[PDB]
This record gives C-alpha cells, sequence and structure tokens, in this order.
C-alpha cells in the first residue's frame, strides 16, 4: 500500500481507473498463500493422501 | 555253450546333493507423497505481477 501511495503522492496518478488492476489482483495472490496454504509434515492429512 | 560271467561289487554312481533354498521377497510399491503444485504456480506469478 505505501507504494502505490508514493507513487500517488509523487503525482502520477497511474493507478487511476483501469490501472488499479495490478495492486488489486497482486493483494488478492498474497491473501490466499498466507491464509490458506498448505501444511508441513505435522499435518500428515494432506488432501491427496487422505 | 556260454562264457561264463561273475558279477563283481557295483562300481559307485554319481552322489545326488540336494539344497534347501528360501526366496527372496518382492520390493514395496512407494507410497504416494504430494507436492503442493499450486502453491509455486501463484508465487511466479505474484513475483511476474510486481
Amino acid at each position: 500500500g505505501g507504494m502505490v501511495a508514493m507513487v500517488f503522492a509523487s503525482g502520477s496518478h497511474v493507478f487511476g481507473g483501469i490501472g488499479s488492476i495490478f495492486p488489486l489482483f497482486m493483494m488478492v495472490g498474497i491473501m490466499m498463500m498466507m491464509f490458506r496454504g498448505m501444511g508441513g509434515g505435522q499435518q500428515q492429512m494432506s488432501r491427496p493422501k487422505l | 555253450m556260454k562264457r561264463g560271467f561273475a558279477r563283481p561289487t557295483p562300481e559307485k554312481p554319481p552322489v545326488i546333493k540336494p539344497e534347501n533354498i528360501v526366496l527372496s521377497t518382492p520390493l514395496s510399491i512407494p507410497p504416494p507423497e504430494g507436492k503442493p503444485w499450486w502453491l509455486i504456480v501463484v508465487g511466479v506469478v505474484v513475483v511476474g505481477l510486481l
């Protein structure tokens, strides 16, 4: 968010309108990895083994 | 009239030697370990989108 904010403060205004799709998609991809993700050997019942 | 023939002590026949053999046990199929393929797929996209 700081990177997007820094560019906005500088006055580029490139993320206005559809350009914003780049930050938006990235923030979604990061969310998928940190919240669900996958467990290690301690969580033996990974979907393919069960 | 016939020729005489006296049977001597029998000559030694070739000795038979038995053998006890226990078969090897077949190999066991490696159980199905599985990689979290989707996780690394999202990764190269996020680093690429940056």
